[PDB]
């Protein structure tokens, strides 16, 4: 009989249903203090709140010019710029009409910033993982020297040396924060496949940028979705409310599930990709060069 | 801005020279090419009380390359006696270096530096370094190779020569 | 202005030389030449000296001329005509007389004076006893007639003393020095008297202070009679100790006397302590904040305190056992102990380190009086429990304050230094033996001792502190760090059962403190301390699974935290815990069905996907220790496979691409991936050990193949564009793959446990891939760690790799040698490593040296002589160790060992003296002496064949004695036959006393620097002569 301290309540954020932890069901169905079961509520007020009280124009320039003079609020450096999901718990009553889903790959979440003739990739922690040339506006030595920056939201997949583009928050020196996901996503898929070599590998563009497809969340779609092949291995599924602006930090307006959690949180087929997680010289070489 | 003459003495291989060139290039010399006599190197540090210029008199540790030894010391205003914590002999001779020095400069701030702390196999345990105590000198563990406590010997002397305990380095224009 | 002067046969001026010296001290790149030419005005002689100090910036030129005069005196004094020596002493004495008196002696710097006096001492070392008999009487008489003359004469005595008793070893020969020591002692009365006369009567402050200064250097050696059996202690304390401008010198004297062993003067020390304490209580009131007095103090008030530290600590440490037994001193000891506490709060690290030196000694002296806690309860009769040891009794209240001290000022435990390696790769290094961390260790040790004598006091002190943080609002990050640092230090100092109650309460409060505190700034600091604490007490974690589990899980989520630092914290802690709690992760605990490791493995990516590259490496090393715990080889193999599943698929993807286009291994990103994949393999290997062969064996052949690829790339590039290319991102990225591959390979063979298996399998592919490749690279492109990798593996396999040595020595030996055999500077890392490799071979593979042709051997041995010629201390050293070890390996081989002596003995002997008599190789003294000793001792019996070749009537001993004789006589022709005979005798009679052998060598190193001349004979032959045989007999006695 230990009497052992409740170290499980040790927490630094206030983020509800953090994906930084397991689903709010595996540990406590009634949960812990910074976890929920009612997403429906906050979802509604949050977008009934989108009435620009925020200078996203000025902020995009700050990320691009690494300038933070400053002469509820937006993060003041390269960390915490991405818009993160909570687990999908309160499955919406209108899910198949208002929401969308992006199949996500196994990789690294990054904040991509292209300006002043270069491109950098940051983690959620604002830790620089890469500095390189790219074909995003502002991201290579051949560009406009004048507010032509681009800020993207990507997952970097190692095997494919591709940065899969998850969202766009700023393109050609114009911010898309104030725009709905519907619009943000359409834009990606109309402009990404319209840049010269953006989606291929060359000297000025060493890392291909591919946009991630989105799909509808109707029973039919979700089925066919889980039945699909992808150019990568599947990490999970992101669900976006079509109407959400792009807010740095955690929101309920996009939720996350792992493939196997899907056909048991809503109701769909379960066959393909949803499953819970003389001596002797013996080694033979792939390359096969000189002994 | 005002300047000072800093005499840097120690045995051969101590790291004196490697130490000073790190400071004016940020580069690290793996080679051991001995100093002949002395070589005066200007170092500038930018403090919150204006710039400060040290004239490092990087003298030679090797007996045959000694030159005009105590001759160099004359009119010094601060010193940096150094040894190699991977070589006990270098610490055992510090008293000889300090002796030659204070007969010329009978009251100047002096710092004692044990270099090579980055090396794993250390021979001069921190327990043994006690010379500075009864001579009222400052001591520091340093590494020219890793920049461990790199600027310490200089911050201390500056604090002493300017007469400001809260003097700081900033690296202004 | 060329300004050169090699022209003596011309009337050579003063205005000119006086112009270069101003350059040496004043201007610039021209001054290099000036300094460079005055170094050269030291060729012929000093016929200039006389006119240089005669006809005079000014003092600086006279100073320069003094150095020259100084040299001839230390050098040729003996062979000089007596009548001329006499001119010098009179010129020097006179020159001293004049400068002193002058009303402007404070301006004509003490520098010129200090030099003159110093030259006088120089002369005295030469003939003071025998040719200057009245010296001490004269100077005393003069000091009594003139104060000005007395003030300087007091400096003449301080110098003379420290030249005979402080710095004689090395500069003076042993017998000569003892004669001067004797001489300084047979006439110290008249001296000491004068000092007393001055202290009692002279009211001249500069004269008196300097007499206290000369006294401080006399306390090093003078007969104790003058100290304890005179009123010296009495004068110092009553007269000078209190007055400002004498407090520091006076206290230092006292400190020197307190440092003596008391066996005979117990009384004097006592009245020395109590008498001093009176004066301090009058100087420094006990109620004054010493920290501030230091904080707001000058150089003299600051040093007085440091000194106070020195006095107090030195005295207690050595005579504390005496302040105790005597019951009258009990109050002065409590005041002294009260002073140490006030001085302990000074904000200076060097003072605290002195104060701490004592506390660690008190706490240690009372830990062995009794390591136990005073039986915790009272007696049934209410009487005194009596369990209190007699001495600890006297310190109880003080010990409590010292515990508070450790807990209030605990040093940071770990020292982190961020700094990028020679690749531009940015990393965090952990310092290991820094003074700062020694501070932590000491602090810990002190509190850990105190916790053993009474942990309740420790646990209460820590509870007050911790509570004063919760509510008490003594809140600040600096303080909360110090406390938990302290809590962490005493880990293991309690009984396992109190540890439980302590931990649980400590951390519950901290957990509480985290909720009440607003701000992610405050919360992370706290959560980090909690994690630090829960990390130091694996004992607890090992006995409470659910807790261990809750802690790892909490760390996993912290691994997505984005606040500065946290992710570093969570990883360090996690590897720490896995290292010490590993068996619990791989074995099924009460409450679940499968071993935790499984969860961890089934989820690696979701745990680590927000971490930086290095953190990912640290995480992988963490889980490595877990898997290393699973001793079921079937289950362990399955675990390793999945463990390496992520790094492998990257690897396996890149490899397939190169089996189509080897130019993909030139792609900046694939190379960046290759390095990180390897770094991961290196960490995993470090923790899993030998079993890791399953993974290494799987990528081994392909890995060595990319190695050759990358190595041929770098080399090409360099050959085409010079060393400059190595300083560009891709060539550094490529170096990295090579370097980590070598770490991986040498890392595993280190921890391998099947010598033949490693030798038959993983060693042959090394040859073509790494060795012939090193050979085939251009010099500027060869990887020095190829040689140190090989060294490690020869160290490991020894006998099992002896047959490959030739083939290895082919690839690398001569080719490497050619890079390091033109000077002693270029390719340092190659010199170092090459010889580390040659050592491991000579050390664990010597039969190889016999197998190869007699001429490759000579080549081998030749390089060893090359090693100990090196001015790089490390290389020269390794060079001596190889030679010394080599000679003994030869000794075992009876048959073919007599040929070695025939061919090489005399030559090795010649080469050793070569560097013995070289002023730049003094750090090898010990080994020099060891090796020669071994060789001469060998001479006296074991060299069974004839070297001279004129039969047996020329026995080897006599030959060696006559070969070394001419060796030195031909090399040092100025030495008289007697100096050289002496030396050769010493080499055989001291052949069994290494320390004495050492001093012998050094004595020779002094004589060769002097022209002792066949003329005068100061060497004390007959005396020294027998003392050698008085060592010869020690060999065949006991
Ligand atoms: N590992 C390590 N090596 C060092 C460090 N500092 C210096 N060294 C090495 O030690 C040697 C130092 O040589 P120098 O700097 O010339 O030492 P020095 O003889 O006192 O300087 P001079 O005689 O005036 O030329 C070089 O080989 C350096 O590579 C250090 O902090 N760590
Ligand atoms: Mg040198
Ligand atoms: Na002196």
């Amino acid at each position: 009989p230990l009497q052992l301290p409740p170290l499980e309540r040790l927490t630094l954020s206030q983020d509800l249903n953090s994906t930084a932890a397991p689903h709010p069901r595996l540990s406590q169905y009634k949960s812990k203090y910074s976890s929920l079961e009612q997403s429906e509520r906050r979802r509604r007020l949050l977008e009934l709140q989108k009435s620009k009280r925020l200078d996203y124009v000025n902020h995009a320039r700050r990320l691009a010019e690494d300038d933070w003079t400053g002469m509820k609020k937006l993060p003041k450096h390269y960390a915490n710029q991405l818009m993160l999901s909570e687990w999908l718990i309160d499955v919406p009553s209108d899910l198949g009409q208002e929401w969308i889903v992006v199949v996500c790959p196994v990789g690294k979440r990054a904040l991509i910033v292209a300006s002043r003739g270069s491109t950098s990739a940051y983690t959620k922690s604002g830790y620089c993982v890469n500095r390189f040339s790219s074909l995003l506006p502002g991201g290579n030595r051949r560009n406009s020297t004048a507010k032509d920056y681009t800020i993207l939201d990507c997952i970097y997949n190692e095997v494919n040396q591709t940065y899969y583009v998850l969202d766009v928050m700023c393109w050609r020196g114009h911010p898309f924060y104030d725009c709905q996901t519907d619009f943000r996503f359409y834009w990606m898929h109309s402009k990404l496949p319209e840049e010269e070599g953006l989606g291929e590998k060359t000297k000025l563009n060493p890392f291909k940028f591919v946009g991630l497809k989105n799909f509808p969340c109707t029973p039919e779609s979700l089925c066919d979705v889980l039945s699909m092949d992808f150019p990568f291995e599947v990490d999970g599924l992101l669900f976006y409310h079509k109407q959400t602006h792009y807010s740095p930090g955690s929101t309920p307006l996009v939720g996350w599930l792992r493939p196997y959690m899907v056909s048991d949180v809503l109701g769909v087929a379960v066959p393909a990709g949803p499953l819970t997680t003389s001596s002797h010289s013996p080694d033979h070489p792939g390359c096969l060069m000189e002994n | 801005q005002v300047q000072f003459k800093l005499v840097l003495v120690g045995d051969g291989g101590t790291g004196k020279t490697t130490f000073v060139k790190r400071h004016l290039t940020g580069e690290f010399e793996k080679k051991y090419v001995a100093t002949l006599g002395v070589e005066v190197h200007p170092l500038v540090f930018h403090t919150n009380r204006g710039p400060i210029k040290f004239n490092v008199w990087d003298t030679a540790g090797l007996e045959k390359f000694g030159g005009l030894r105590d001759g160099y010391y004359i009119q010094a205003q601060c010193a940096i006696i150094m040894f190699d914590v991977t070589s006990r002999v270098t610490y055992k001779n510090v008293p000889n270096w300090h002796r030659d020095l204070v007969r010329v400069c009978e009251n100047i701030p002096i710092v004692l530096c044990g270099n090579k702390v980055d090396i794993k196999d250390r021979k001069v345990k921190a327990k043994s370094i006690v010379f500075h105590r009864k001579k009222n000198l400052q001591y520091y563990d340093i590494s020219a190779k890793s920049n461990y406590n790199f600027e310490k010997p200089f911050l201390w002397l500056a604090r002493k020569l300017i007469g400001d305990p809260n003097l700081e380095f900033v690296a202004m224009p | 202005h060329a300004a050169r002067q090699l022209l003596d046969f011309s009337q050579k001026l003063d205005i000119n030389l006086l112009d270069n010296v101003v350059n040496c001290l004043y201007h610039g790149e021209g001054a290099q030449q000036r300094m460079a030419q005055e170094v050269l005005t030291h060729l012929k002689e000093h016929p200039d000296a006389w006119t240089r100090v005669d006809t005079i910036q000014n003092m600086n030129t006279k100073y320069y001329g003094l150095q020259i005069l100084e040299n001839v005196i230390k050098t040729r004094w003996k062979i000089l005509p007596r009548n001329q020596c006499e001119g010098i002493k009179k010129y020097v004495v006179g020159l001293i007389i004049k400068t002193s008196s002058d009303p402007t002696c404070v301006e004509k710097e003490k520098v010129y004076i200090g030099k003159l006096n110093m030259i006088l001492v120089q002369i005295l070392k030469q003939e003071w006893p025998k040719h200057w008999p009245t010296f001490i009487s004269d100077i005393v008489g003069a000091s009594r007639t003139s104060e000005s003359l007395c003030q300087n004469n007091m400096v003449i005595l301080k110098l003379l003393s420290e030249e005979v008793f402080d710095f004689s070893s090395g500069q003076i020969t042993q017998v000569k020095a003892k004669h001067l020591k004797d001489s300084m002692c047979n006439e110290f009365s008249q001296i000491f008297q004068l000092c007393q006369f001055v202290m009692e009567n002279s009211q001249n402050a500069p004269l008196v202070h300097a007499t206290l200064e000369t006294l401080l250097r006399f306390l090093n050696w003078i007969p104790l009679g003058y100290i304890f059996e005179t009123k010296l202690i009495s004068t110092l304390i009553y007269k000078f100790l209190n007055v400002p401008m004498f407090r520091n010198v006076s206290l230092k004297c006292l400190t020197e006397i307190a440092g003596v062993s008391v066996s005979q003067y117990e009384e004097q020390f006592e009245t020395l302590f109590t008498l001093t304490m009176m004066q301090l209580k009058q100087m420094l009131p006990l109620n004054t904040n010493i920290r501030l007095a230091y904080s707001n103090g000058k150089d003299d008030e600051q040093n007085f305190i440091q000194n106070l530290s020195l006095f107090l600590c030195t005295f207690l440490k050595e005579h504390g056992q005496l302040l105790e037994k005597r019951l009258n001193l009990r109050e002065a000891l409590m005041e002294a102990l009260h002073y140490m506490l006030l001085v302990s709060e000074v904000e200076e690290t060097e003072i605290f380190k002195i104060c701490l030196e004592y506390w660690n000694h008190l706490a240690a002296e009372l830990y062995r009086e009794s390591p136990f806690s005073t039986s915790a309860s009272p007696l049934l009769s209410g009487s005194q429990h009596f369990d209190i040891p007699p001495r600890r009794q006297l310190y109880l209240t003080v010990l409590s304050k010292v515990r508070l001290l450790m807990v209030s000022r605990m040093a940071k435990p770990e020292e982190v230094l961020v700094v990028e390696n020679d690749q531009g790769e940015v990393v965090r290094e952990f310092m290991k033996d820094t003074d700062s961390i020694n501070l932590y260790k000491n602090m810990r040790e002190t509190l850990v001792y105190l916790t053993h004598l009474d942990y309740v006091d420790t646990e209460i002190i820590m509870t007050k502190k911790l509570q004063n943080q919760v509510n008490g609002t003594e809140w600040s990050w600096k303080n909360l760090n110090t406390l938990c640092w302290a809590i962490g230090s005493i880990s293991g100092a309690m009984h396992e059962e109190d540890e439980k109650r302590f931990l649980v309460t400590v951390i519950k409060d901290l957990l509480g403190l985290c909720e009440q505190k607003r701000g992610k700034d405050n919360k992370a600091i706290i959560a980090s301390n909690i994690m630090y604490i829960v990390g130091q007490y694996p004992r607890f974690l090992r006995a409470h699974w659910k807790f261990l589990k809750t802690v790892v899980n909490k760390l996993f989520e912290f691994m997505h935290e984005t606040h500065d630092g946290v992710q570093d914290m969570a990883c360090d802690t996690f590897i720490k815990i896995a290292q010490k709690c590993r068996r619990h992760f791989v074995q099924v605990q009460v409450g679940e069905v499968m071993p935790f490791i499984d969860e961890i493995l089934n989820n690696i990516n979701t745990i680590i996907c927000d971490l930086q590259p290095q953190q990912v490496h640290t995480f992988y090393e963490a889980v490595g220790y877990m898997i290393g715990a699973q001793t079921d080889q079937t289950v362990q193999e399955h675990l390793i496979e999945k463990y390496m599943l992520l790094p492998n698929q990257v690897w396996d993807s890149i490899i397939q691409q190169a089996t189509k286009n080897v130019d993909i291994l030139k792609d900046p990103e694939t190379v960046k991936q290759l390095g990180s994949i390897l770094k991961t393999n290196v960490r995993a290997c470090k923790a899993v050990g030998h079993p890791f062969v399953i993974q290494l064996g799987r990528i081994y052949l392909d890995m060595l193949n990319v190695y050759k690829c990358l190595s041929e790339n770098i080399s090409a590039a360099i050959q085409a564009n010079g060393e400059m290319v190595t300083k560009q991102p891709l060539i550094r990225s490529m170096r990295t793959v090579k370097r980590e591959t070598l770490k991986l390979i040498s890392g595993w063979v280190s921890r391998s446990n099947d010598p033949q298996m490693v030798a038959e399998n993983f060693v042959p592919p090394l040859l073509d891939a790494v060795l012939i490749d090193y050979q085939r690279n251009v010099p500027a492109a060869r990887e020095p760690e190829v040689l140190s990798t090989m060294a490690i593996i020869v160290n490991k396999l020894g006998g099992h790799i002896t047959a490959e040595i030739p083939q290895i020595f082919d690839a690398v030996f001569e080719c490497t040698l050619n890079m390091i055999n033109k000077d002693f500077e270029e390719y340092p890392e190659h010199r170092t490593n090459f010889f580390l490799l040659l050592q491991a071979v000579n050390s664990h593979c010597f039969p190889a040296f016999l197998a190869i042709p007699p001429a490759q051997f000579k080549l081998v041995l030749d390089s060893i002589i090359w090693a100990f010629k090196h001015t790089m201390r490390n290389v020269a050293d390794t060079g001596l160790q190889i030679l010394f070890t080599l000679l003994q390996n030869v000794a075992q081989e009876e048959a073919a060992a007599q040929s070695f002596y025939q061919t090489y003995f005399c030559d090795i002997l010649q080469h050793i003296f070569s560097v013995v008599t070289d002023t730049s190789h003094t750090a090898g003294l010990t080994m020099h002496a060891s090796i020669l000793a071994y060789m001469f001792n060998l001479v006296e019996e074991g060299k069974i064949s004839t070297p001279l070749n004129p039969g047996n009537p020329v026995n080897n001993q006599m030959f060696i004695q006559d070969y070394v004789a001419n060796l030195l006589k031909s090399a040092f022709p100025h030495l008289q036959d007697a100096q050289v005979k002496l030396f050769v005798t010493g080499l055989f009679s001291l052949n069994q006393d290494i320390p004495a052998f050492k001093e012998h060598l050094r004595d020779f190193l002094v004589q060769i620097k002097e022209f002792a001349g066949e003329d005068t004979s100061d060497l004390f032959l007959e005396e020294r002569e027998t003392a050698l045989r008085q060592a010869q007999e020690e060999k065949h006695k006991l």
